[PDB]
């Protein structure tokens, strides 16, 4: 009688607030539900980053999902990464077709480590290169 | 003084309802400011107004609103059904169990019908969706923010279907013929109004409360009239046919159609989470299933009535 | 009998992943518990980021609690933002004292908008300024 | 042949194990390769060797590793235990029911803790830690990778406790005068196994092992020869309560103390998230709390045995 109407009240309510973090915990974090991080290695520990997505992958989106990868893929624990994050000007901040040819991509990160450092120096034509 | 009390308020089941709504009402027109800065505020008025102009946002003071307007509304029913009803029933000569226990409960939901269909036509009547025009409710899909007028008839009918349903799973006693087709009744037209209003489809809820308002409404008139002598609650029954006719049916179809083909073809339709619009090909399955969930239960109480019209009129 | 057991050992292995779930997920993302992001607003819509912790919060961590404060604090689909981010040369990539006199920050970044553009511009001296 | 087979099988209680390890033993080496690239190599040994060097790392593969070990224990237990021990228990002259079904199950206690209780000195004598050195249970704490041969103790013993935990569950039949602490012990035995290997403090949970196997190997070696004719078995109890002491109390009230004193000023003590290293200010209160319980069930077992050992000698 009114057990059966307390726990139903709970799990309304715990289903009320769980679809409430669907939204906004996909809010927060879209930049893994539309953008795709496409890397193409390079000679060495070298890599290049950037995203491929529909028109939901604007600017800050590749730009989130580069840092995420550049932070989450090397661990500069061991040793020391240095990377650079350059910007396609010659693009408006949502910029991919939705359909399958897209494009150039907004941001193109070029990541490294330390021993070939060198590499990611001349890379990073004169963008500026950042230590962590 | 004390166990009188209780035995006195035993009889009646609004008196303690009615105690805490008038403190709180007191507690907050007396304090003096009645601006957004108090907390008997989040809960006696709909929040989040946007600015200074109309239009309302969404949060948890919406749940705080619901919650007292839960209370607001047992209060109400309890009163009315006992004091007022009771009473006139009671004055009908019409005396029995099955028969007054069973009027009692329709009559109060023709009051309250009558009381929400026409909000809610009004409602609409004062917007851009006019008459169900369906390009209207999505030719602009997220919607963050609701009117003032309409985001109080959405949680003032949050606050009345929630409330019932926790009613009869409170268990009161005796459903019999229904409370099946019931339950799916009361299960999904809370998922209705909870899901509509927070993913921010309150422009499609607006009209599928109009339908059910304005036929139920109908409905409980005649099986109140039939409960009683009928002298003429058959023209009460014709109506009813034509109302329900319309209205769930036809109305819904067109609403169900439109979700096909307008929902693709109208508004935003790429998913964009970053944004909050869901108005995509995915939400398309989920919404026409709800949809035609109710249009499911809709024949069902449809071949109800049709088997009562030859049932009743050939028999 | 055998219910019992089946379920105890699923409640065994429910917790056998919570905590390696608390391990994976404080691990990615540490940049949290460790750096506290503070903000100080300059005249207008421009604030300046940086981050303050123990010695856990190395220069990636600034940089990744920077990045997620000014992707989560500044919607670019009203109006767009411009931010850029300044690298503190003179430190090593672990330099916080654990202590309370922390020091100067690895990262210190101007974010903007864009009505107030000229502002970041001008607070940007020569570091690249990128758009979302 | 197969109700004949289901009667078998009923006496008998290995066969269904050996079957089923047999299959799998035969099956991952008549394949040819027995590098890592197999799924039963997965399951069949120890996986993640770093390299090509001796130390081993972690993952589910030894979630693997002590699923089909729980499967290799059963038959043991049972093959052992109804094929030897029921056997030389038989042949004793020692026949009744609570005798013998309680000396057949410390036969199998002190079989196996005679290999586990070398197994697990032998594995600290080959290391930093010799004579239970604390300095060394820290001074390089994360260890994500143990070797060879302390990763297979470590999950042998998962493999052999869990599965008596599993099995103790599973709901034998009698428990009768201790099932209460013995739970205690056996659900603080796997949090401790489980904790201490999965957040990196192995180190720490090996010198445990050396007390427990060694103190119970003992015990379980008088409670044997006491079932029987004792002659002697009060030798036995003299070196067990010797035995027990020494090891399990003196040698945790030291490894306790170190937990304070050195858990602070020994390696690594800032709690860096990110590199996996949790020996902090934080960690310390739930380290002390686990061998704190640990103690306090080992004292309570002492009282047990002092109350015996007053009783007895003056009964
Ligand atoms: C990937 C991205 C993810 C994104 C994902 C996106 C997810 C996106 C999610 C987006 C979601 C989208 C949002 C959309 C949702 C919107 C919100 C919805 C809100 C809903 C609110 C709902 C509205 C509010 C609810 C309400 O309002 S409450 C619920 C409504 N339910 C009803 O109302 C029940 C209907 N029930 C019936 O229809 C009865 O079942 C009924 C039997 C037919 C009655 O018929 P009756 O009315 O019984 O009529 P009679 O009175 O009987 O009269 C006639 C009497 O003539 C009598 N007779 C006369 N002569 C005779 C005779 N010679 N011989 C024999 N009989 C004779 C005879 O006796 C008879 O009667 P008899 O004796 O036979 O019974
Ligand atoms: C913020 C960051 C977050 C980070 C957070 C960080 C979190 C960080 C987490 C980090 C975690 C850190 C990791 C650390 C954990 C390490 C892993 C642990 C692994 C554990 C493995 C454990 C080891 C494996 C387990 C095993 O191995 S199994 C469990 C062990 N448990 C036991 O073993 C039970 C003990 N039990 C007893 O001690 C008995 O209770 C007992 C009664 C005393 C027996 O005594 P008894 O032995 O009974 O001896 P008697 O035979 O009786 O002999 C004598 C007989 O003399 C008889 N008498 C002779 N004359 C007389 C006479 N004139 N008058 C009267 N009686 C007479 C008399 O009858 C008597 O006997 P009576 O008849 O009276 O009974
Ligand atoms: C089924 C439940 C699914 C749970 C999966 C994720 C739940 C928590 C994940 C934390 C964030 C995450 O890991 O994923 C994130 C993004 O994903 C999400 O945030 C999704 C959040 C979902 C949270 C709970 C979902 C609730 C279920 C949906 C409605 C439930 C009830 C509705 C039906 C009646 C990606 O992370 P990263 O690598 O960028 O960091
Ligand atoms: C109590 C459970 C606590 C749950 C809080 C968080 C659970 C999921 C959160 C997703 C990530 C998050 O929101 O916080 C993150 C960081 O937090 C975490 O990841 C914590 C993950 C905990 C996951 C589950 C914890 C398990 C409980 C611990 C052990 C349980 C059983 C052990 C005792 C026997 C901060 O996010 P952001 O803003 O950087 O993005």
């Amino acid at each position: 009688k009114i057990f059966n109407l307390f726990r139903v009240c709970f799990i309304s309510l715990l289903l009320i607030a769980a679809v409430e973090y669907f939204k906004y915990g996909t809010r927060i974090n879209y930049e893994w539900f539309h953008c795709t991080p496409i890397k193409e290695p390079q000679s060495g520990s070298v890599i290049k980053l950037w995203a491929r997505g529909g028109p939901s992958c604007d600017k800050r989106g590749e730009y989130k999902t580069i840092v995420k990868r550049i932070t989450r893929d090397y661990e500069p624990n061991d040793e020391h990464l240095s990377f650079c994050i350059i910007e396609n000007d010659n693009v408006p901040p949502v910029h991919y077709p939705i359909h399958e040819d897209k494009g150039e991509p907004g941001y193109v990160a070029y990541v490294g480590y330390d021993t070939d450092s060198e590499l990611v120096q001349e890379l990073c034509a004169d963008s500026t290169i950042y230590h962590m | 003084i004390w166990f009188s009390f209780r035995e006195i308020s035993y009889r009646h089941a609004w008196i303690a309802p009615l105690m805490i709504l008038i403190a709180v009402y007191s507690a907050y027109f007396t304090s003096g400011n009645t601006t957004k800065t108090n907390v008997l505020h989040r809960f006696v008025a709909v929040s989040y107004q946007i600015g200074d102009t109309n239009a309302y946002g969404k949060g948890i003071n919406d749940l705080c609103f619901v919650f007292y307007y839960m209370i607001f509304f047992t209060f109400l029913r309890e009163f009315l059904m006992d004091v007022v009803i009771r009473p006139f029933a009671i004055r009908l000569h019409v005396t029995s169990k099955h028969r007054i226990k069973r009027i009692m409960e329709q009559m109060y939901a023709i009051f309250y019908t009558g009381v929400s269909g026409p909000f809610g036509i009004y409602c609409m009547y004062h917007s851009d969706l006019w008459f169900f025009n369906t390009k209207a409710m999505y030719r602009t899909y997220p919607d963050f923010t609701n009117p003032f007028l309409f985001k109080v008839f959405y949680l003032g009918q949050a606050a009345f279907w929630a409330q019932q349903a926790c009613i009869l799973v409170l268990q009161l006693e005796k459903p019999r013929k229904d409370h099946n087709e019931l339950t799916f009744h009361h299960i999904v037209t809370l998922l209705l109004i909870w899901s509509s209003y927070v993913f921010h489809f309150t422009k499609m809820g607006l009209p599928i409360y109009i339908t059910m308002d304005v036929s139920d409404f109908l409905l409980s008139f005649s099986k109140t009239l039939n409960y009683l002598d009928s002298g003429l609650a058959f023209f009460s029954f014709a109506i009813f046919v034509v109302a329900w006719i319309y209205l769930r049916h036809y109305i819904n179809l067109k609403i169900l159609w439109s979700v096909l083909t307008q929902f693709r073809t109208e508004g935003n339709y790429v998913l964009n989470f970053a944004t909050q619009q869901y108005k995509c090909w995915i939400s398309l399955p989920i919404v026409f299933v709800l949809i035609g969930a109710l249009q499911l239960v809709n024949l069902y109480w449809l071949f109800l009535i049709f088997r009562v019209l030859y049932r009743i009129l050939w028999r």
